[PDB]
RNA sequence: GGUACCUACCAAUCGUAGCGUGUCGACCAGCUGCGAAACACGCAGCUGGCACUGGCGCUGUAGGUAC
């Protein structure tokens, strides 16, 4: 029952520093090579660093050599990646990965963590404003209505949007966040629904921005 | 540094099609090559190790082969769940190197978008900004043109588009175009229209509203 | 006088008076299997060097010893 759990991600300014941890369960990290691999939003995987067992020898990519340090503690089955002199181009999701056993899976990474987000920017954290996108009671066919929520002006990622506290999920489309010229993020979460239920069904959008500890609920209903 | 040039960068294939994805190492990496599959937002999953060995649990339709510096991942017959981004990796020497990735999406019949227009709520208007939203729902292929019009005035540079990933149930896309104006600029115009051009539309479809109705 | 042992026999070339021999092992480098193991480290096998170890076989020139 192997498992890797990352932690420590967050927002920091250029030139800042941050230490990520990767807690392993179901096996002892001292008997495997441990790797850190990053993925920038919408980009490919990039090997970041690695540490070998028994020797403790460490290896790093050219773009992080001298700034990052990989380490591991066994009396506390955990691995660590310290990042100093952080740049904007280091923003990404960071995954902890276990190299498999030499005689079973070669040098493939057989177990990965869920990843943790690291954002490097001089901008400041800010919660979103949640506005409604009301269904058009004016000009709407039977059984074809669309409503939604607009989550605007927040930073950094992510925001989560649910509908009816998790009950409504069929037909929901939550779009990827786009960065506005203001430097803040915005997205919309829409859902289609029969118009017959527009007046007899209350629709709630639950928006949540963890960095700002913001939790908002917005009712969406026709206008006038 | 050893580079891994992966091709193609993307492809749209129909269920049952055979897919081949190649990765060329800049120099020899022996057979220390692995292939991974990643679903959107999830962690990669090990498919193949040592260039050609099938990882435990991976269906037999996935296969890997080597010819010199060329490494190839083959999905003999593409299943609907094989939607994903596939990556190659060399672990012959440090630093390790990943390929740029190949995004495999699923083909399907053309589907026209359902177009909706949403004026800015009064709540937002009281803050000094106006967001007008145009939603294109459940269409295929991803290619679509959205054009904003304010009193028949062609807009440009004041809108942003965002597209979802292919829906796992019906394999369609959804797009949102947001037009941003100042409160004054908004309240000094009447007709707001979104014109959508898409392959499965014989002619462009326009959805519009008059401010205040 | 004979047999046996011992001491010495320019320089260079591992060594040797000289000829041949590259050894359990030591050292340098490489490859492979294995150790929870890409490097480092441990065990084992092999390959090429090296000649630390200066042994072994053959065979002299004298001097000496023993019989
Ligand atoms: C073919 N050749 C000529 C040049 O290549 C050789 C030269 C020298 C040797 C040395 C030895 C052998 N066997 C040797 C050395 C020291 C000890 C000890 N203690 C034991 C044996 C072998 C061959
Ligand atoms: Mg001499
Ligand atoms: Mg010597
Ligand atoms: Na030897």
């Amino acid at each position: 029952e192997v498992q890797l759990v990352e932690s420590g991600g967050g927002l920091v300014q250029p030139g800042g520093s941050l230490r990520l941890s990767c807690a392993a369960s179901g096996f002892y990290i001292s008997y495997s090579s441990i790797h850190w691999v990053r993925q920038a939003p919408g980009k490919g995987l990039e090997w970041v660093a690695s540490i070998s067992p028994y020797s403790g020898s460490t290896y790093y990519a050219d773009s992080v050599k001298g700034r990052f340090t990989i380490s591991a503690d066994t009396s506390k089955n955990t691995a660590y990646l310290q990042m100093n002199s952080l740049r904007a181009e280091d923003t990404a999701v960071y995954y902890c990965a276990r190299q498999g056993y030499r005689r079973r899976s070669g040098r493939g990474f057989d177990y990965w963590g869920q990843g943790t987000l690291v954002t490097v920017s001089s901008a400041s954290t800010k919660g979103p404003s949640v506005f409604p996108l009301a269904p058009s009671s004016k000009s709407t066919s039977g059984g074809t209505a669309a409503l939604g929520c607009l989550v605007k002006d927040y930073f950094p990622e992510p925001v989560t949007v649910s509908w009816n506290s998790g009950a409504l999920t069929s037909g929901v489309h939550t779009f990827p966040a786009v960065l506005q010229s203001s430097g803040l993020y915005s997205l919309s979460s829409v859902v289609t629904v029969p118009s017959s239920s527009l007046g007899t069904q209350t629709y709630i959008c639950n928006v949540n921005h963890k960095p700002s500890n913001t939790k908002v609920d917005k009712k969406v209903e026709p206008k006038s | 540094d050893i580079q891994m040039t992966q091709s193609p960068s993307s492809l749209s294939a129909s269920v049952g099609d055979r897919v081949t994805i190649t990765c060329r190492a800049s120099q020899s990496v022996s057979s220390a090559v692995a292939w991974y599959q990643q679903k959107p937002g999830k962690a990669p999953k090990l498919l193949i190790y040592s260039a050609s060995s099938l990882y435990s649990g991976v269906p037999s339709r996935f296969s890997g082969s080597r010819s010199g510096t060329d490494f190839t991942l083959t999905i003999s017959s593409l299943q609907p769940e094989d939607f994903a981004t596939y990556y190659c990796q060399q672990s012959y020497s440090f630093p390790s190197t990943f390929g740029q990735g190949t995004k495999v999406e699923i083909k399907r019949t053309v589907a026209a978008p359902s177009v909706f227009i949403f004026p800015p709520s009064d709540e937002q208007l009281k803050s000094g900004t106006a967001s007008v939203v145009c939603l294109l729902n459940n269409f295929y292929p991803r290619e679509a043109k959205v054009q904003w019009k304010v009193d028949n005035a062609l807009q440009s540079g004041n809108s942003q588009e965002s597209v979802t990933e292919q829906d796992s149930k019906d394999s369609t896309y959804s797009l949102s175009s947001t037009l941003t104006l100042s409160k004054a600029d908004y309240e000094k115009h009447k007709v707001y229209a979104c014109e959508v051009t898409h392959q499965g539309l014989s002619s462009p479809v326009t959805k519009s509203f008059n401010r205040g109705e």
